This record gives C-alpha cells, structure tokens and sequence, in this order.
C-alpha cells in the first residue's frame, strides 16, 4: 500500500520481471546504491550460522539519492 | 522647520540598480535615525530600514536583505538607497522619515518627506479615443459624454474639459494595470441635453515626457 | 514577527461622533503602539506616539488609549478634514524591528444615492485599430458595493473585465465607478446586445441597460 | 575591544543597576557602536535616571527612555570634586515648557516665562532656568557629588 | 551535499530542530528564483549546461 500513497514528482522507473539465507550488503557512495546477494542452505534456527558465502553483485542503480533509513518488512505472519 | 526633499520620478529596467536620495535640511544632521518606507498601491509598508548616519551601521528587513544597500553621508546630509534585482510589485512611491528620538533610543516616525515614485516597466505613448454620445440613454435631463484614452504606462498628466472651463462632472478614474502592463485612464462629464451640440467639450492632454498634445472632440 | 490584525478596517460615521479604531497584536506586547494618518495622495502624519502621550501640532480632539493587547483610538469631535486611513505600527525591542499594520478607511457617513447607469457604446475610430472595449457608467454611489457583470447573450462574463473606483467627493460625497471589457476586433461583431448589469443594495432591481447596434 | 573586566572586579559602585540585558551577555554581544554619557548628580538624583521614574532631573535636564539597554555607573567624589569653602561650579535646569526627549541637549540662558513676550532676567515674575547645587562636604550621605 | 546526490525538498529552513512556519522570524524559504532576463550583462545569462 506505501506504493500507491503518492506520486507527486516520479522518476527512474526500472521493473525487472522474469531452509534459506539470502544475504544483501547495500551501499551508497558517490550516489551509487551498490547491492550484493548471496544464498546458502542452512538449517539452524537460533542465529545467522557460520560460513563465509560470497556475495555476488546483481544491481547498480545509482538514483543519486541518499538514502539514510529502511523499513517496511512484510506482515502477515 | 524640519523638511525632507526627495528627487523626482525615475524609471528603471527589470534587473538595474536604483539610487534614490533623501535630502535633509533645516535641523543638526548629527544625532537622528533615518528610515524609509514605501507604500505599494492597495498594499502596505512594513520594514524598518534603519541607517545610521553618523556611523557605519545599516539595518534592513527579512525580506530585503541582499537587494537592498544604504548609505549616509555627513557632509552633503543627505543617504542614498541602492535596491537591486527590481521587482514587478515594488513600483511605488518610496518616503524616506526621520525619528522621534536620538540615535541610542527609538521612536515612531514625525518628519515625513515628500515621495519618490518608482516604477519598473517599459515605456509607451497615449492616444485619444473619444466615445460614442448615445442619445438613446439620455434619461435624467442630462447626458454624458468621455475621454477614454488607450494603453500608456507612463502618466504624469491630468485631465480638464475646455482648458478647464467646464468644472461640473470633472472626476477623474484613477488608472489600472492592465494584463499588457500598461495603464488606461478614463475621465466623463455629465453635461445637461440641451447643450447637446452648441457647446463644445474637447479634453486635454498635458504628457510631457512624450511631447504630444491631442485634442479630439466628442 | 509581531503581526497586526484589524478585524473592522472600515468605519463610516458622520462628522461630530466619536472613532472606534482599534489595533490589535497578535502575542501579548507592551504599550509600545503607535497611530499615524495618511492623507489620500499626501504625507503620511504622526497622531499619537507610545499609545499614551500626544504629539506635537496634534489638536486636542485626539486621544488615543491601550495597554497590552487591547488598544483603542477615540477622537472626541471629527473634522472634514481628518477623514484618511489610519496605520498603527508595533516596534520590537531587541532587533530594532518596525511592523505596521493594514490601516482603516474612515469614510465620510451619507445617505444611499441611487448610482446612474450609462454605457458608452465603442466609436468606429477604435474598431479600425482592435480592441474593442465598453464602459458602463456608474456613478453618484455611497455605499462602496457595486457588481458590474456583462450580459453576452444572456450569460455571465470575468476575467476582461476591470473596474476603477474614484475617491469620495467633497461636495455631494458620492463615487464614481467605470468597468471596462477588454475584447478583441473580430469577437465584438459576433454579438449584438451588450448590457450591463448593475447590483447596488440602494436599487430595489437589478437596472439592466443595453443598446442594440 | 571591550573587556568588561574594570567593573565587575572593584565594588566601589554606589548603585550598579544594568537594564535592557544582563551584565553577562555584555561580554559575548557585539556591539556596533557604543555613546557614553558624563553628568553629576545631586546624590539623591540616582534613583530618579530610571527607564519609569520621575522627578526633577529625569524630566527636563536628562530623559531616559523606557526601553533603554544598559549599566548605571555611579560613583561618590566627597574627595575629588568636593571643597570646604564651596563648589559653586555646577548648575541645573527647573523652569522649562514641556519635558524634553531622550538624549537631549537644552544648553540655553534665555529668562524662563510662562506665555511668550521674553522677559528680562531683572523682573517680578521672570527669573533665571537655572540653580547652582551647592556640594558641600559637612553634610550627610544624601547631598554628596555622585558621578552617573 | 556528497556527489552525484538530489534533494529536493520544500520544507521550512531552520538553524535548529523546532520544524517552523513559513511565516516566522528566523525561519526562510531555503530556494530562492533565479531571475533570467535578456537586458543584462553576459553573466546573468541563462546556460543549460
């Protein structure tokens, strides 16, 4: 619902359409949002479990915004 | 007795400098502050634009901070204002007023001065279009009659019927700013039914800055 | 900063009554007010300074009065020539600031005229050059409330349309209007009955006056 | 450059009385430009230079406003401006239409007279603006040369 | 600001926290028009760059 609050000044749309630890190291320098991923099986459920899983890049999309905050984590669980 | 004389009228582009002075004379120009104000047509003045003259030290607004720059000087007695980046809304009239207190204490205004009119706009010429004497709205005994001029920004002038002979119905619309930028000015005159074509009724154009005297009839 | 608000900004009385100006602030301020009277088309003038003592050459007819955030002018006889809009300023203490407030127009009270209507319509010298326009006299009013609306066929009309109002008149204390409606050259030869509208609270009817070309 | 330092270390003020701000922001505020002022006072005229208070000094002599930011400095001088046989050396204005304005000067010797038709100062009804004080040094606390 | 970075924004400038009006006495619009005309020198020219 945050998606359709409000469009007043819209810019850079960019839709790419085509147990489990998905990692993501997101870093904002010179105006470039750098995004990494990287997966590993795992079966423990206390912590994140030890390892070293190199991440991969996969986006790179600048927006020259600078981002200070995150949040909205999905619900209904 | 305490007198403030002012320059004349002065034009000036969207975008230069202005130097307006405020002559002072008849009291000890040493200890006295001096303001300015400027009442916009229908709005108000609201600044304080206190200078000190005898020392270095300016005061301006909230609104005019880097547009405006003031000056004194204690030999001519006399301060020079320097407003920039000229504004569509801040022709007016400006006044320059003393104080009612010294230099340490600070007091509402009681010498006036006696305006400088300021406009920013380009300049034109007037032209003279009578009106159409209609005699079917002759109801009342009387008739009336007019001197609609066309579009012209500059208007230093004034308006009479017959080298004012005729002073019955000589009131005069002040003028308004037209979506051109331009200003019309309107004058009539109700003149009784039967002095319908004996007597003569031409106004008169007195624009000095154009050098142009029309005189229509009716 | 310290906004002045004048909630009447009119007040039309006769010569020979006392003045209800008022000159309200917006926080709670000292006694630090004081009025001033502008002649139309001439200097502005002092009246009463520090809202509690009088100025100089100021007759003794005035007498202004406050303390705080209720302020009051109360002039015991009204002259004809004391009829102009008065300003009352509010200073501050520490950053030597000056405000002013909107002023209050102080109209010479008359009996409601009825405002003659007479339009003018364009000769042929203003149709050689465009721009066509009409004027609609009204004049000989009072009361300051006056609605010239155009008449194209049977509708409504703004935004071409601007008034100008006169001052008061000192002999017979009447105004005077004049509304102009800018067109163009070839828009006026598409219609044929023109008609002003006048709306004034003295006329019982609406006077509609129209001339046919 | 200012210190503010040479009144706040001696206590020889008779009545350090700051209005308008404090005495503490006086060191941090600029100030763009400074007036000093130099007047003797008939010892009980201190109470009267007061941004409110009246009197006989403080009505046509030296007006203060009521918005007035500043320090009274007063001082006695029974030792530096006294003398035993007399100091008929300063004078003070009584007579005079209106109270003044503040940071006035009145500097005049014309006769005092109620309506106009100037007087001269030989006369019945007409007589001098001006009064010598009169500091003597045998004499109590109250009548002693104070510089404000 | 750092480099390549956007900030638009419309609010009310202030030294300190306090978000105020824009009626205020401290407070002032953080924009301000640029004012291009075409009867100025050459530096107060518009340059798309």
């Amino acid at each position: 619902t945050m998606i359709f609050d409000n469009a007043f000044n819209c810019t850079f749309e960019y839709i790419s359409d085509a147990k489990h630890l998905r990692e993501f190291v997101f870093k904002n320098k010179d105006g470039f949002l750098y995004v990494y991923k990287g997966y590993q099986p795992i079966d423990v459920v206390r912590d994140l479990p030890s390892g070293f899983n190199t991440l991969k890049p996969i986006f790179k999309l600048p927006l020259g915004i600078n981002i200070t905050n995150f949040r909205a984590i999905l619900t209904a669980f | 007795q305490v007198q403030l004389v002012q320059s004349g009228a002065e034009v000036k582009k969207p975008g230069a400098s202005v130097k307006v002075s405020c002559k002072t004379s008849g009291y000890t120009f040493t200890d006295h502050y001096m303001y300015w104000v400027r009442q916009a047509p229908g709005q108000g003045l609201e600044w304080m634009g206190v200078i000190n003259p005898d020392a270095g030290s300016v005061t301006y607004a909230q609104k005019f901070q880097g547009r405006v720059t003031m000056t004194s000087d204690t030999s001519t007695s006399t301060v020079y204002m320097e407003l920039s980046s000229l504004r569509s809304e801040d022709t007016a009239v400006y006044y320059c007023a003393r104080d009612l207190f010294f230099i340490p204490a600070a007091n509402s205004f009681d010498y006036w001065g006696q305006g400088t009119l300021v406009t920013v706009s380009s300049t034109k010429g007037p032209s003279v279009f009578p009106l159409a004497p209609s005699s079917k709205s002759t109801s009342g005994g009387t008739a009336a009659l007019g001197c609609l001029v066309k579009d012209y920004f500059p208007e230093p002038v004034t308006v009479s019927w017959n080298s004012g002979a005729l002073t019955s119905g000589v009131h005069t619309f002040p003028a308004v700013l037209q979506s051109s930028g331009l200003y019309s000015l309107s004058s009539v005159v109700t003149v009784p039914s039967s002095s319908l074509g004996t007597q003569t009724y031409i106004c008169n154009v007195n624009h000095k800055p154009s050098n142009t005297k029309v005189d229509k009839k009716v | 900063e310290i906004v002045l608000t004048q909630s009447p900004a009119t007040l039309s009385l006769s010569p020979g009554e006392r003045a209800t100006l008022s000159c309200r602030a917006s926080q709670s301020v000292s006694s630090y007010l004081a009025w001033y009277q502008q002649k139309p088309g001439q200097a502005p003038r002092l009246l009463i300074y520090d809202a509690t003592n009088r100025a100089t050459g100021i007759p003794a007819r005035f007498s202004g009065s406050g303390s705080g955030t209720d302020f009051t002018l109360t002039i015991s006889s009204l002259e004809p020539e004391d009829f102009a809009v008065y300003y009352c300023q509010h200073r501050s203490n520490w950053p030597r600031m000056f405000t002013f407030g909107q002023g209050t127009k102080l109209e010479i009270k008359r009996t409601v005229a009825a405002p003659s209507v007479f339009i003018f319509p364009p000769s042929d010298e203003q149709l050689k050059s465009g721009t066509a326009s009409v004027v609609c006299l009204l004049n000989n009013f009072y009361p300051r409330e006056a609605k010239v609306q155009w008449k194209v066929d049977n509708a409504l009309q703004s935004g071409n349309s601007q008034e100008s109002v006169t001052e008061q008149d000192s002999k017979d204390s009447t105004y005077s209007l004049s509304s102009t409606l800018t067109l163009s050259k070839a828009d006026y030869e598409k219609h044929k009955v023109y008609a002003c509208e006048v709306t004034h609270q003295g006329l019982s009817s609406p006077v509609t006056k129209s001339f046919n070309r | 450059v200012a210190d503010y330092s040479v009144l706040y270390n001696s206590t020889f003020f008779s009545t350090f009385k700051c209005y308008g701000v404090s005495a503490t922001k006086l060191n941090d505020l600029c100030f763009s430009n400074v007036y000093a002022d130099s007047f003797v006072v008939k010892g009980d005229d201190v109470r009267q230079i007061a941004p409110g208070q009246t009197g006989v000094i403080a009505d046509y002599n030296y007006k203060l406003p009521d918005d007035f930011m500043g320090c009274v400095l007063a001082w006695n001088t029974r030792n530096i401006d006294a003398t035993s046989t007399g100091n008929y050396n300063y004078k003070y204005r009584y007579l005079r239409h209106g109270k003044l304005r503040p940071f006035e000067r009145d500097i005049s010797n014309v006769p005092f007279s109620p309506d106009g038709k100037p007087c001269t100062p030989p006369a019945l009804n007409c007589y001098w603006p001006l009064n010598d004080y009169g500091f003597y040094t045998t004499t109590g606390i109250g009548y002693q040369p104070y510089r404000v």
